[PDB]
């Protein structure tokens, strides 16, 4: 699915 | 459009808020993590908004699965 802020920092 | 679409109400029980809001995420820091539902012509909802785990946030986020919100979850498809 398509998201938004879930990539890890 | 770097904030445009993030502050949205995105569900009537909403709680994201430009004027309250703080990261809940570990992925987060200064805009609410937000998943698209499917549902029709599809919409976006902020994903703490549908009590959605962490985990289950990213394993979605990294899959081609395609997510349904609460309030369209349950609707013939
Ligand atoms: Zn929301
Ligand atoms: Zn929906």
């Amino acid at each position: 699915a398509r998201t938004k802020q879930t990539a890890r920092k | 459009s770097p904030e445009f679409g993030y502050w949205i109400t995105c569900c009537p029980t909403c709680d994201v808020d430009i004027n309250t809001w703080v990261p809940f995420y570990s992925t987060e820091l200064n805009k609410p993590a937000m998943i698209y539902c499917s549902h029709g012509d599809g919409h976006w909802v902020h994903a703490q908004c549908m009590d959605l785990e962490e985990r289950t946030l990213i394993h979605l986020s990294e899959g081609s699965n395609k997510y349904y919100c609460n309030e369209h979850v349950q609707i013939a498809r």
